[PDB]
């Protein structure tokens, strides 16, 4: 049989290795529904794909624009030319229809499978969509499903849930030493047992609020260190 | 087995119990016209409560000093178990993200939430697990006895596959809490008598035994 | 010979019922009033635990929760 | 809920409460209109 | 089998889950009798009712208050209509009572003998005042968009979700009058004072709720 | 106000005690027949507990008190209670004893706590009434002795009496079998233990009247 | 404190109160006495298990160091009292 998450341990009913990246993990029986396991599936996989390109957009952004913070990258000031001090409304607007459009998309896919498949302009231009968050054909333009899916999705999933591990563990070493993970990298290099979160724990270096351009907006950090 | 055992107490008590040592001279045990709160099933279950509270609480009445002594936490923190907050006029700490009250109404609603449903299935066995509970009721069903429900959260694990491995630990567990009630109860004499941390007055006894100890703590 | 704590489970019910029913604890009283001495009668044996009924264990349960209602007008 | 309201209806229970009432409504007449002594 | 408030412990006898927004909540039997039931499931709804209208007014009139537009606190505004306009406090109290007898009095006699008001006595409406349910007046005038006389599973969604949105309402209203006893100020500014301070503006820090702290 | 509060929370205790003793937890006869055990705990833990605590109360919150009241100070300048009983530097400056702490009480140098356990007598020529510190070494001297008249019966083990026993033994050429019978009667009827309860109640609250006119106990009561 | 006369006394007054009840002295949880004070055997409810010998359980233990203790405690505070 397959590995578990621990030995002796046993695997749920429920979870007879049927996804991808299955160790019979879950404490809390959260998937003991068949739709909230389904729901649940859906949501781990955009997770999972958001994490792996936020994590990627930091280490490429770190390494290409290294006096440029990950953390105040979104202020407007900290934007790039020509998008430097630009209107965040509008910003938000594109966005906000944009990303509305795809995500009802989607909701509506999974809500009934296969019926949004088809483009709702020019007629024929389909997506096959084999299985529920797995649309493929223009998605996959290079053609690498045509192939053992099972152990690539394992490999898309496992990788996914590492970037998220690593993505939050970005966003706590931002908050508890006001610095990028490469640049927290180097800093801990430079003395382990001077930099580490022995003594960087407790000072959160993330403000009260930002003025961003006319209103204000609250932050906080993920834990109550000092500010 | 333990001083104080009697054939009156050894009438109920064959060894079913875990840390069953037949010393009860109290006859608290007593099935015969028993009811209320004093019968076999709310005691035991009441002992290994205590127990659980009590490691819980001499591993943090301890470990803050412990820790401050080695280095390992600032200076600002490392304060006695009774000057936290919990007491006031003993002393207080005012480096918390919020007044006490405040910590101490959220710790309301969640002690109640997980009291309640702990004595519900206690009542009603099994009771846990129907009601909708936003899925979380998959892992409250319990088992026969209230005082171990297990489950995919109580036995992450899957510790003590084996009933004498179960039976090994659960003397174990016993063991250890009775302990650690122990060590609470000398915890507060030690606070009101010498009114300094336990670790502070283990070091001072381990500094010169003969002068440090309850009898010259007297006066 | 052997002090201990003896003590019968859910021996009556807590209900209102009886409460409708006035001279329910004497037998001669439940019957219900026809004159006016009845009434009086209520109040003169409602007290009168050992006139109620012969069983000791009775009596004294009636005696120990008629205390801790006295305690509790004290208090 | 029916036991209860047979044992508030009877004798004693009743007569304290219809007295209650009585003696509240001449108290805050008398309270609202002090002193009355002719008509 | 339905969610119970106190999970674990069987719902009563009185209460099987046909009403609206059942889940067993009688820990003192008052509706345990059925008339007494029907009663208080019909002062459940006017009162849900009244505390959502209530509910509503108060927040529109905060919002109004808070931003620039010269609207005055719940607890100030019956003195500013009857101060600003030229109205006569009883006068309005006798409208009121007259127009709330009227309603209030055929809703009673309704209650008593369903059916009775639609015997065309008051002006010759006879359909408009037969009522469908207890506390549920169904009919043109009461429902002129009809959703309780077509998709009866929606109908019985539409009744959870009142009774539930009733019950919220009371709660709020009885927060409104607790916050203002306790701060004096109005619910919006109790919102925003708290919302730039959770970790100290609160109920435990207000010097009211805990007297102890 | 608190202590009232407290007083209700009392009340509502014990109407739920007579309800869970009479609806859910009953006692049997043979519980209620425990006049050994009965005895033991009334004597020792009830009488001498209470004499016991009343007199902490009295040495740590009576005492310094109304020491500083009978010497003038202002109630809102006297030290609270708990910061009386929270330092030891108060105490010691009111009573020097206290600066010992509880060491002269285990090494048995009673002697040393003379300045708040005393035989002082008479009344107090401030207040009127007797002396507080009389009242404490009084409530300290009958939480002892009742404690120790609480280790008299026999209940589980061998060591104790028997009233039975003793009752029994008692018989003299003048009064036939003598006490024979009158432990099962007042083991067994309640009005023969309420008549001699209420006879002797009646004269100690006599005797009450009596002490307390002739020997004033509280300030300004005379 | 230690191998003063009240130290040495209390010591004295338990031993010697814990001696006479082990040696047949003194009533104990397994024998009592009679109106003669004359020992003879109880009849304990508890029954308390014990491996010594003569029958001497904890409940033996606590009564004769609280009876030695008050002998003690006694003694001490006469002799106190008459200068002694």
């Amino acid at each position: 049989d397959r590995k578990l998450w621990a030995p002796g341990v046993v695997a749920p009913e429920y979870l007879k290795g049927d996804l991808a990246g299955d160790y019979g993990w879950d404490p809390l029986g959260l998937g003991a529904d068949p739709t909230a396991l389904k729901w649940y599936r859906q949501s781990e996989l955009q997770h999972a794909r958001w994490a792996m390109l936020g994590v990627a957009g930091v280490l490429v952004q770190e390494i290409v624009k290294p006096d440029v913070y990950f953390y105040e990258a979104g202020l407007p000031q900290n934007l790039p030319e020509p998008f430097t001090n630009i209107n965040m409304g509008g910003l938000l607007a594109w966005e906000f229809i944009l990303m509305h459009w795809v995500e009802v998309r989607r909701w509506q896919d999974y809500k009934n499978f296969g019926s949004v498949n088809e483009d709702p302009i020019f007629k024929g231009n389909k997506v096959p969509n084999p299985e529920m968050g797995y649309p493929g054909g223009i998605f996959d333009p290079f053609g690498f499903s045509k192939g053992n899916l099972k152990e690539l999705q394992t490999k898309e999933i496992k990788n996914g849930r590492l970037a998220m591990i690593a993505y939050m563990a970005f966003i706590l070493q931002a908050q508890a030493t006001g610095k990028g993970p490469l640049a927290a990298l180097s800093a801990h290099l430079s003395n382990p047992f001077g930099n580490n979160i022995l003594k960087n724990i407790g000072t959160c270096t993330v403000p009260h609020s930002v003025d961003v351009q006319g209103l204000t907006i609250p932050l906080t950090c993920l834990w109550p260190g000092s500010q | 087995l333990y001083v104080g055992a009697s054939q009156s107490s050894l009438a109920y008590l064959d060894g079913s119990l875990p840390g069953d040592f037949g010393f009860d001279p109290l006859g608290l045990l007593d099935p015969v016209n028993s009811g209320g709160f004093i019968e076999p099933k709310w005691l035991q279950y009441s002992e290994v409560i205590h127990a659980r509270w009590a490691m819980l609480g001499a591993a943090g009445c301890i470990a803050p000093e412990v820790l401050g002594a080695a280095g390992l936490i600032p200076d600002a923190t490392n304060i006695k178990w009774f000057e936290s907050g919990v007491i006031p006029p003993a002393g207080s700490y005012n480096g918390y993200w919020a007044d006490p009250y405040t910590i101490f109404f959220v710790e309301i609603v969640a002690m109640q939430f997980a009291e309640l449903r702990r004595l519900q299935d206690f009542r009603y066995p099994g009771s846990m697990g129907q009601q909708y509970f936003l899925g979380l009721e998959a892992i409250f069903k319990g088992s026969g006895d209230a005082a171990y429900p297990g489950g995919p959260f109580f036995n992450l694990f899957n510790l003590g596959k084996t009933e004498a491995a179960m039976k090994e630990l659960k003397l174990k567990e016993i063991k250890n809490g009775r302990l650690a009630m122990l060590a609470m109860l000398g915890y507060g004499a030690q606070a009101v008598m010498t009114g300094k941390g336990p670790f502070q007055n283990l070091v001072e006894h381990l500094a010169d035994p003969v002068n440090n100890n309850i009898l010259t703590n007297f006066g | 010979k052997k002090v201990k704590i003896a003590v019968d489970r859910n021996p009556v019910e807590t209900s209102f019922e009886k409460w409708a029913k006035p001279g329910h604890f004497s037998r001669t009283l439940s019957k219900g009033p026809n004159t006016t001495t009845w009434i009086w009668n209520l109040h003169a044996d409602a007290h009168d635990f050992d006139s109620h009924t012969s069983d000791l264990e009775e009596i004294s349960r009636k005696v120990f929760s008629a205390h801790f209602g006295q305690l509790g007008i004290i208090f | 809920m029916k036991d209860f309201t047979t044992y508030l209806s009877t004798a004693p229970v009743i007569a304290t409460i219809w007295f209650t009432f009585t003696a509240g409504l001449l108290i805050e007449i008398n309270r609202y209109f002090p002193d009355p002594l002719v008509f | 089998v339905r969610p119970v408030w106190f999970p674990g412990n069987p719902p009563p006898a009185h209460l099987d889950g046909s009403l609206a927004g059942d889940y067993g909540f009688d820990p003192l039997f008052l509706g345990q009798e059925p008339q007494t039931l029907k009663w208080y499931v019909q002062a459940e709804l006017v009162h849900g009712r009244f505390a959502m209208l209530g509910a509503a007014g108060i927040i529109l009139t905060s919002i109004g208050a808070k931003v620039g537009l010269g609207f005055p606190e719940w607890y100030d505004a019956g003195k500013v209509v009857v101060e600003k306009n030229n109205i006569d406090f009883p006068t309005l109290m006798v409208i009121q009572f007259y127009l709330m007898g009227w309603a209030e009095t055929k809703r009673w006699y309704d209650f008593k003998n369903p059916g009775s008001q639609a015997d065309g006595s008051f002006l010759g409406f006879t359909e408009e005042f037969k009522g469908l349910e207890n506390g549920y007046p169904g009919g043109r005038f009461f429902d002129p968009m009809g959703l309780s006389r077509g998709d009866a599973a929606k109908y019985q969604e539409y009744k959870q979700k009142e009774v539930k949105n009733g019950r919220l309402a009371m709660i709020a209203c009885l927060g409104f009058a607790a916050q203002y006893a306790a701060t004096g100020k109005g619910p919006l500014d109790n919102l925003a004072d708290h919302l730039a301070d959770p970790n100290h503006v609160n109920f435990a820090t207000n010097g009211v709720s805990i007297p102890i702290a | 106000y608190t202590t009232a509060i407290g007083g209700l929370v009392m009340a509502a205790a014990m109407f739920f005690a007579g309800w869970f003793h009479y609806h859910k937890a009953a006692p049997k006869l043979e519980w209620f027949q425990n006049v050994e055990s009965m005895l033991n705990h009334h004597l020792g833990g009830l009488l001498g507990l209470g004499s016991l605590a009343w007199a902490g109360h009295q040495i740590h919150v009576s005492l310094p008190v109304n020491k500083l009241l009978d010497a003038g100070v202002d109630p809102k300048e006297i030290p609270l209670p708990h910061d009386l009983l929270l330092n030891r530097a108060i105490m010691a400056d009111l009573y020097p004893s206290f600066a010992k702490g509880i060491a002269p009480f285990f090494t048995l140098n009673w002697s040393e706590y003379s300045d708040f356990l005393t035989f002082k007598g008479g009344l107090n020529p401030v207040t009127g009434g007797l002396w507080l510190s009389d009242t404490a070494h009084h409530h300290v001297a009958i939480a002892v002795l009742f404690l120790v008249a609480g280790h008299m019966y026999r209940t589980n083990w061998g060591i104790g009496h028997s009233m039975k026993e003793i009752l029994e033994a008692h018989r003299g050429p003048f009064t036939g079998e003598g006490h024979v019978g009158l432990y099962e009667i007042l083991t067994t009827s309640w009005h023969a233990q309420l008549a001699i309860n209420l006879a002797l109640f009646g004269s100690l609250s006599i005797i009450v009247a009596h002490h307390m006119y002739a020997m004033p106990p509280y300030p300004y009561l005379a | 404190f230690i191998g003063s006369s009240t130290n040495l006394i209390m010591v004295a007054s338990t031993t010697a109160t814990l001696a006479a009840a082990r040696f047949g002295l003194a009533p104990t949880v397994k024998k009592n006495t009679t109106a003669g004070l004359k020992l003879v055997d109880s009849k304990n409810s508890a029954g308390v298990i014990s491996n010594d010998p003569a029958g001497f359980t904890i409940v033996d233990v606590l009564a004769m160091g609280a009876a030695g203790h008050g002998l003690g405690v006694g003694i001490v505070l006469g002799l106190k009292g008459i200068g002694a």
